[PDB]
């Protein structure tokens, strides 16, 4: 409930409002850096912005871009302009901005500035300095150990913040949306799954509800019993402390 | 300091042919086509008007200072190598200007260094006095203050600042007003802005001073 | 490869550690002794002569060791104060010994058995310092030596160091001379050896050092001789030029 | 590159590790020392990272005898070592031939203590160059060692960040003859070339030496003295 | 003149070696440090050599496919023989002619297959006539030891930077078409330059004249080259001194 | 000679008669040699404000840089701080003459 | 073997199949009666056969040079020092005895 | 992983992957026609490609521990 | 990049090697001098 | 970049070392957080205590560690280095007694701490020991005093301090805490020894999840607060 508004008054406030923007003067307001697990956060949230006219979305998947000279970056710069030049302030959806097809390690093996050959030039030539019509960016992702010292000027990561993975009661939030459609008596006690949950990501919660509906196949419940959400927690959040790697941060 | 700046104001007043190249995009793998790319900038140069060839760093390969007895060291090496063969190599004369910039520059080729190939050495300082007043003149000119809040208060002070801080300064007040819904800078908020980037001594683990 | 360390042989002959000690010195200062009857003498180059010195002791490239002789230094100065502290405690413990001062040649093969003794032992380094030898004895008189890193030396008459000034041998045999060796033929050569190596021109006084050692009486004084009489000795070479000229 | 160690040389030059141990001594903070005709100053910069740090625990200016001080520029930590072993070394002059231990004799075997770790190679070397001062036999004295084991004498200099600033600021400013009071006020004026925003009493902490020994400043007097003398 | 021997006397008069009874020499290399006419005198021989001359500059020849990236090699000097005399040059060969590293993933092999037909073009089972190739580059102890065999390369010319009597006779070429007024001396300018390169006499040239450019002037006195000679030459100005004296 | 300080002031004197001659050009070149030798100098500790108001002067002389020459007014008004007022008190009627002719009264 | 049965080594001569070197490469030219060929030989004892064609076409190359048709020691004089100038200083100094 | 170039070569695959990608997105996941993959190694594979209604679950095959060692056999 | 269709033939004779429809009678002799930089998938028994 | 010093300790290329800045993000892995705060004339420790068992004990919990009669200290970082630490505190403390023949002061004991560990930088071959201690104790005309000591080998003595994971958010709020002259009159060091933990942790801890140790200039004795008395300062501050 934070993080619904603080991004939203910072990106509607200088679209909606260009004129202040000459009752002092700055054109440069471009946009948050949304960091910390991939959970559901990056997709979901990115539809709470889309509320109000928002829509635009389209995807910058971070890799068709990419190619290493950027005679041709800088023409796939202005080539998704092409429908953003269509609208008032289109919003360029854009995931993944820090991740490469494998891993990204500091300057050794090709692990390098071919982000920052084009991420650079995108903060230069897409908006802010070059510019049409104050379109809005919404920088977002989860992995980045190379950045720019020079990125965090007023006018590219403007403002930051992080997200985080529990809370320990908006799970009983995310509970209740994926206990939603699926057939039940109104028998269950969500309290007693959540205290006995121990899932840790909002995406994994997601995958516990759909567990619960295979022990659901098991047995031959048409509806949920309550104790197929407590076996579901055993199933999943076991098999989650089951794999390695895991060390990840954003920066 | 204002280096990239300064490229940029001669592309406005001038009637040449601006080329501006990154120092990075033929580092790359792909052994041939590092030395290729700087063939491909001036085929294209001298083939064209008066023009000006403005590599923007070489604080990367610019330096020879061994012989490689290693392997992806020699093509790192020949690339300066190609450099020189087309820079002062034959005549070549007409019209074409080249443009470098970098950081210290003790470190790189001294074959570079020669005057008839790099005639012209400047260096930049930071921010001394009455350069600061200036600069803060002309951001704060195009720039709706409108106080009697002076800004010289912070012209005579040490901790140094470099060049494009100044820009930072000046544009997160601006932020720091209209995000409070201020349709003018009261410059109450100048010293927040002030103290905010001024804060780069990071962490330093209060060890080895 | 075989840049290991100093106590493994190259798949041949070619100790590389040894080698690579014995080239550093070349990247140093310059030292010198020449010829000389009745006489011995050492000269020297002052490096890095900015103006925020203020040379406490007067010397420093020359360390008078016993009562009789002194050396010069060529290499790694953390290595130079080490073996000079130990090449003065070598000379009085013979002469606590025997009453008689060190004749001049066992005193070097004692520094030279240390020298070496760095070469077979441990995973360290070879003293990466070549150095000269003045004195008098009484069984030969007026001596030359000539230090290595490797812990080899050898006797001479006119020597000098490498790749600084390694074309000043090809001037002191084409400068020779022989019987006529007085101290103010000596001094003379030696501005003439010093003006062509040290590249900086006109040889100002504080960039120098000149060092004697001479017999009076049965005492064997020691000259570091000052800076007001290296100038007429500078100016007397500056004038056999515009002397030497006079054939043109 | 070869080095990775300290107990074999480079194919080409020197030890390299030795020169790393160098480039702590340059991120070090800022200090410096002046010879004058009757005294030796010495002043150094000394920041708290926070309003909450105590400025008069920890003394950067440390009396060794009654007539020597001394100052560095590298880190805290190692700098107590070779302090502790200096404190201890003098001693033993004085056990042995009762008398006040020369600054030229320290530094002779200070210089051997730092010699001594860049041996074995199972150790590092300092981090830490300093700065020795004295009024012995009339005529003082102003020393620098180094983590190689050289030293020298100097007449004035500056260490620590920026230092090629104050070196041409003091070759610039230092001439043969000023007296002390005079020497403080040329010490002050090239710790501002390189310092941070504000300079209050305690921020910097400076030591002098008279003839009549080797003395530490009080803020009181150091209030008084950068009260507008420029 | 001994580029006269080697390129303009086998052309013009083949029937002298023929009489005296040797072999016609065909390799020239060129060496030494920066800016000391390397160049100059490639394009002085292009000018007048009425013959046929092939420029190839020396990093060309790997393009970015293997074996196509060294055919043309031989597709280079079989054009040649189309214009059957000729001279080809070489730019700066410290690229592909360096040294035969080893395997592994390490060196490269692409570069020694290129090179290889360098080395076999002229030196195969087919001798070529009336070809002429020079090389010029510097760092000559780094270029393979199978083409600096004299098989291979007859004529190895220094260029040392110039005497006190050849910067005068460079200085007068450049300040040709420069316009001085009276009371000038260039002997004592070139005095001030204690071992230039040669090249930099032009920057001197060039930033004596720039001052007069600044002041509306055409007119160059002695006092606009005195300032250029402290402009043009500089330092590398080793700060901390630390360094030099760990290294005395 | 050895002796520097004597320089700055001999060089800075005739830039302005040749100003007060009117020759601008010959003026300017005797500033410019006037910042070169005061570069090296322990204390221009009231010279400088000296040398930085005739900065202003020949600046103001091209009328062309009406920016720039006011900060050197200011910066010889701000070493006239009170340690030399008859200078100082002139000082104010430069640099507000060339804040009138910046259009910014 | 199966491939290759045969490996033969091509080392640098010797002091006395040399001289049929310098024979061949004389053959044909105006020799003056002043030579010793001996001279080069056994006071130098390192050098290919590559080496010696370019002494002969040197040598050759003076006589021109200062107007002459034979070839006297002092042409093979300047010609062995002018070719041989291509190869380095020298390897260790007198550590071996 | 697709990379770019100028001889054709890979530049029909990608034509042939796409088409693989265009179909399996084509149709909506009504279980009937489910479809098996098998690889032996993973990095070679296209994972954001993958990722949220392709090929999706991971059916991973371990080594055999002990008994599974001795019930094979 | 590189090898690729190499790889394509080399993974093609793996699966008429083994997989569905196993070949029956045909034997397969191989031999190399360095067998220590060969495919995994080759190395499995089943196939050699 | 790194590489060249990343396993044992020499010098980078020009920058620092780096085995032992590794040490100081050793610290982490406890996932806990102390804080000191000397106000005026006391001084006053507060440390969070995590039971995660309810077979786990209670007594064998607590960081706070008597180090002698007048001193005390608590520890951060992992918890067998912790306790070794502290064994050469107990130890070096009892021989100024005996050499010397009087009490040490709490400012010459992290000097003879911050020693052992400056041995374990410089000599290798031993792990430098990653914990973190805090001290606090009354001297005689010097009132009393908060000490750290470092695993580097770094000490400072300072007055509002925190340590653990959350340092630079602690800190943070006792900079704009400790700017203002207000007095410190026991409760009021403690009130805000609770409160700054209590919003930086996001806590507000309930009364049996915490330590207090306390040392003030009436009583020089060191002394752990009952669980009673915590309840009493926690209903005083939330009135
Ligand atoms: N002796 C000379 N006389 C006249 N001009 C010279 C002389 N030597 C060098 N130059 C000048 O130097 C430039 C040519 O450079 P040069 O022919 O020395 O190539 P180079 O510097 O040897 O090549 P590289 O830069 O790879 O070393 C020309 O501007 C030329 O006028
Ligand atoms: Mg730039
Ligand atoms: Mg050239």
């Amino acid at each position: 409930s934070e993080q619904i508004r603080e991004l939203r008054e910072v990106i509607e406030l200088p679209l909606t409002n260009p004129e202040l923007f000459q009752r002092v003067g700055i054109i440069p307001p471009k946009g948050c850096l949304l960091y910390g697990p991939p959970g559901t956060g990056k997709t979901l949230l990115a539809r709470a912005v889309a509320s109000q006219l928002d829509c635009n979305f389209l995807k910058v998947v971070s890799s068709s871009i990419v190619d290493k000279y950027i005679g041709e970056s800088a023409r796939l710069i202005r080539e998704m302009f092409n429908y953003a030049r269509d609208h008032q302030p289109c919003i360029i959806f854009m995931d993944e901005i820090d991740a490469i097809g494998g891993r990204r390690f500091s300057e050794g093996t090709s692990a390098d500035r071919e982000i920052q050959r084009t991420l650079m030039e995108l903060l230069n030539q897409m908006d802010g300095f070059d510019t049409l019509h104050r379109v809005k960016m919404i920088m977002a992702t989860n992995r980045p150990d190379t950045l720019d010292p020079a990125l965090l000027r007023p006018g590219r990561l403007d403002r930051k913040i992080h997200i985080d993975l529990p809370n320990e009661q908006a799970r009983l939030d995310i509970l209740k949306i994926h206990a939603g459609p699926i057939t039940k008596h109104g028998e269950i006690d969500y309290e007693a799954i959540v205290k006995l949950s121990d899932g840790f990501n909002g995406a994994d919660l997601r995958n516990v509800c759909t567990e619960a509906g295979m022990f659901a196949i098991r047995a031959d419940h048409d509806f949920v019993v309550q104790e197929d959400f407590m076996k579901a927690v055993r199933k999943v959040a076991d098999s989650k402390k089951l794999e390695s790697k895991l060390d990840y941060k954003p920066v | 300091c204002g280096k990239t700046m300064l490229a940029k104001a001669v592309a406005h007043h001038t009637t040449a042919a601006f080329i501006r190249v990154v120092g990075s995009e033929f580092v790359q793998k792909y052994l041939g086509e590092g030395p290729r790319m700087v063939r491909d900038v001036f085929r294209l140069a001298k083939e064209n008007a008066p023009a000006i060839i403005f590599i923007d760093e070489i604080d990367a390969i610019a330096t020879k200072r061994f012989d490689a007895q290693t392997g992806a060291d020699r093509e790192v090496q020949r690339i300066l190598l190609e450099l020189l063969n087309q820079m002062d190599g034959f005549d070549q004369n007409v019209n074409v200007k080249v443009i470098m910039a970098t950081n210290r520059a003790d470190t790189l080729d001294p074959a570079l260094l020669r005057p008839g190939r790099l005639d012209r050495k400047i260096e930049f300082p930071l921010p001394d006095r009455r350069q600061k007043r200036l600069i803060f003149s002309t951001i704060t000119s195009k720039m709706n203050l409108s106080e009697e809040v002076d800004l010289e208060d912070y012209v005579a002070r040490p901790d140094k600042i470099s060049g494009a801080d100044i820009n930072s300064i000046c544009q997160e007040s601006g932020m720091l007003a209209v995000r409070e819904n201020r349709y003018i800078v009261l410059a109450k908020d100048f010293e927040k802005a002030y103290k905010t980037v001024i804060k780069k001594d990071e962490q330093e683990h209060e060890f080895y001073k | 490869r075989y840049d290991s360390r100093t106590t493994i042989f190259s798949p041949e002959g070619r100790l590389y550690q040894v080698e690579y000690a014995m080239e550093a010195i070349g990247h140093a200062g310059t030292c010198l002794g020449i010829l000389a009857n009745d006489g011995v003498l050492l000269a020297a180059e002052r490096r890095n002569i900015h103006k925020l010195l203020d040379e406490v002791f007067f010397s420093e490239k020359i360390y008078k060791l016993n009562e009789d002789m002194a050396c010069s230094v060529a290499g790694i100065t953390s290595d130079a104060n080490v073996l000079t502290n130990e090449l003065r405690l070598i000379a009085q413990r013979y002469l606590l010994q025997y009453q008689e001062p060190i004749p001049c040649e066992q005193l070097v093969t004692a520094l030279c058995d240390i020298k070496q003794a760095y070469t077979q032992f441990g995973g360290k380094r070879p003293f990466g310092v070549s150095l000269l030898y003045i004195g008098w004895d009484k069984h030969y008189g007026f001596q030359l030596y000539q230090s290595d890193p490797s812990g080899n030396y050898g006797g001479w008459k006119a020597t000098c160091i490498g790749n600084n000034s390694a074309a000043a041998v090809s001037m002191l045999k084409q400068d020779y001379k022989e019987g006529e060796m007085t101290l103010k033929s000596a001094l003379a050569l030696a501005i003439k050896v010093l003006n062509k190596t040290m590249d900086v021109s006109k040889l100002s006084a504080e960039k120098v050092e000149i060092a004697t050692l001479t017999r009076e009486n049965g005492k064997t004084v020691i000259r570091v001789l000052k800076q007001k009489e290296v100038e007429q000795l500078i100016k007397k070479h500056e004038e056999e030029e515009a002397k030497a000229e006079r054939e043109k | 590159g070869y080095s990775f160690s300290l107990t074999t040389f480079s194919p080409s030059g020197k030890l390299v590790q030795i020169e790393y141990a160098l480039a702590a001594v340059a991120g070090g903070a800022p200090s410096v020392g002046i010879k004058a005709a009757n005294g030796v100053v010495l002043a150094t910069e000394k920041k708290q990272k926070s309003i909450l740090y105590d400025e008069r625990s920890v003394h950067k200016v440390e009396p060794i005898t009654k007539h020597i001080g001394l100052v560095y520029s590298g880190m805290g930590p190692d700098y107590r070592v070779l302090v502790h072993r200096a404190r201890k070394l003098a001693q033993q002059y004085y056990l042995v031939y009762q008398e006040p231990i020369p600054t030229a004799q320290l530094v002779q075997r200070v210089a051997s203590v730092m010699q001594e770790y860049t041996q074995s190679g199972g150790v590092r070397p300092f981090g830490v160059s300093l700065l020795i001062c004295g009024w012995n036999e009339g005529r003082p004295y102003l020393f620098q060692s180094d983590p190689s084991g050289a030293y020298f004498a100097w007449k004035a200099t500056a260490m620590g960040k920026n230092y090629v600033n104050g070196k041409t600021f003091l070759e610039k400013r230092y001439n043969e003859d000023l007296e002390l009071e005079d020497a403080i006020h040329t010490a002050i004026l090239t710790l501002k070339e390189s310092f941070e925003g504000q300079m209050t009493e305690d921020n910097i902490e400076v030591g002098i030496c008279n003839e009549a020994g080797f003395r530490r400043l009080t803020p009181t007097e150091v209030k008084d003295y950068l009260a507008a003398i420029a | 003149k001994e580029i006269k021997e080697v390129i303009e006397l086998p052309v013009k008069h083949p029937e002298l070696f023929e009489a005296l009874g040797i072999a016609q020499p065909k390799g020239v290399l060129l060496y030494g440090p920066p800016g000391t006419g390397k160049t100059l005198l490639a394009r002085a021989v292009a000018h007048h050599t009425d013959c046929t001359f092939i420029r190839v500059s020396g990093s060309e020849l790997v393009q970015k496919f293997i074996g196509e990236g060294a055919r043309m090699v031989r597709e280079l000097f079989v054009m040649a023989r189309e214009h059957a005399p000729s001279i080809i040059f070489m730019d700066e060969i410290d690229s592909i002619g360096s040294s035969r590293l080893e395997g592994g993933s390490g060196g490269d092999s692409e570069v020694q297959r290129t090179m290889l037909e360098l080395l076999n073009q002229l030196d195969g089972f087919e001798a070529t006539k009336n070809i002429k190739v020079i090389m010029a580059t510097n760092r000559i102890d780094i270029l393979d030891s199978a083409l600096l065999r004299p098989g291979r390369i007859d004529r190895k010319i220094e260029f040392p930077p110039p005497n006190e009597e050849a910067r005068l006779d460079i200085l007068k070429i450049h300040s040709r078409k420069m316009n001085l007024t009276r009371g000038i001396n260039l002997r004592k300018i070139a005095e001030l330059m204690p071992g230039a390169s040669g090249a930099e006499v032009k920057g001197v040239c060039t930033e004596a004249g720039m001052y007069a450019l600044r002041e509306r002037r055409v007119h160059v006195t002695q006092e606009d080259f005195e300032m250029a000679v402290a402009k043009v030459m500089q330092k590398d100005s080793e700060k901390n001194m630390s360094i030099k004296k760990l290294w005395k | 000679m050895d002796d520097k300080a004597l320089l700055v002031e001999v060089q800075l004197l005739e830039s302005k008669t040749y100003h007060a001659l009117s020759n601008l050009p010959k003026a300017r070149a005797a500033l410019t040699s006037a910042r070169t030798t005061a570069n090296a100098i322990y204390c221009p500790p009231k010279l400088q404000a000296t040398l930085d108001m005739q900065s202003g002067i020949i600046h103001a002389a091209e009328e062309k840089d009406w920016k720039t020459a006011y900060s050197y007014f200011y910066e010889a008004f701000e070493g006239y701080d009170s340690i030399d007022s008859p200078k100082a008190i002139t000082s104010l009627k430069y640099m507000l003459l060339c804040k009138i002719m910046l259009n910014t009264p | 073997p199966g491939r290759i049965d045969r490996k033969i080594e091509f080392p640098l001569p010797d002091e006395k199949t040399k001289k049929r070197i310098f024979q061949i490469h004389t053959s044909r030219m105006t020799l003056a009666d002043d030579v010793t060929l001996d001279d080069l030989i056994m006071a130098k004892d390192d050098l290919s056969g590559a080496d010696i064609k370019a002494i002969c076409t040197e040598a050759g190359l003076m006589a021109l040079r200062e107007r002459r048709m034979k070839v006297t020691n002092e042409d093979f004089k300047k010609s062995k020092e002018n070719v041989l100038y291509k190869k380095q200083e020298g390897t260790p100094e007198g550590l071996y005895l | 992983k697709r990379f770019d170039s100028e001889k054709a070569g890979d530049r029909e695959v990608q034509r042939t992957m796409l088409e693989l990608l265009n179909q399996l997105d084509g149709f909506q996941p009504n279980t009937q026609v489910k479809v098996i993959a098998a690889t032996n190694r993973v990095d070679i594979l296209d994972p954001a490609l993958l990722r949220s209604g392709r090929l999706d679950r991971k059916i991973e095959f371990p080594m055999p521990n002990e008994e599974a060692r001795a019930r094979i056999m | 990049g590189g090898d690729n269709e190499v790889q394509r033939t080399m993974l093609e004779l793996i699966n008429q090697l083994d997989g569905f429809d196993p070949r029956g009678n045909i034997k397969v002799l191989m031999a190399t001098n360095r067998p220590d930089t060969l495919d995994p998938a080759l190395m499995r028994p089943g196939r050699l | 970049s790194a590489g060249f010093d990343r396993h044992i300790t020499i010098f980078s290329p020009e920058g620092r070392l780096y085995q032992v800045e590794y040490a100081f993000k050793a610290i982490n892995q406890g996932g806990l957080t102390s804080v000191a705060v000397r106000g005026k004339d006391c001084a006053v420790i507060v440390t969070q205590k995590k039971v995660p068992d309810k077979l786990l004990d209670s007594s064998t919990v607590t960081h706070l560690f008597k180090i002698t009669e007048n001193i005390g200290c608590v520890m951060t970082g992992m918890t067998a280095d912790s306790r070794s630490q502290v064994q050469r505190a107990r130890y070096e403390a009892a021989n100024w007694k005996y050499k010397y023949g009087y009490e040490i002061p709490v400012d010459m004991l992290c000097k003879r701490i911050a020693d052992i560990s400056q041995v374990y930088t410089q000599n290798a071959e031993m792990r430098p020991l990653g914990c973190c201690m805090i001290l606090i104790g009354i001297d005689e005309e010097q009132g009393p005093q908060v000490y750290k000591c470092d695993p580097a080998g770094y000490y400072c003595g300072f007055k509002a301090t925190a340590a653990g994971v959350k340092q630079t958010e602690s800190t943070s709020f006792l900079e704009k805490k400790v700017k203002k002259k207000f007095d410190w009159t026991f409760e009021q060091t403690v009130e805000t020894a609770i409160t700054c933990l209590s919003t930086v942790l996001s806590i507000d801890f309930k009364p049996s999840e915490i330590e207090v140790g306390v040392v003030t200039v009436e009583n020089p004795k060191f002394r752990i607060l009952t669980e009673a008395e915590i309840d009493a300062h926690l209903v005083a501050l939330a009135e």
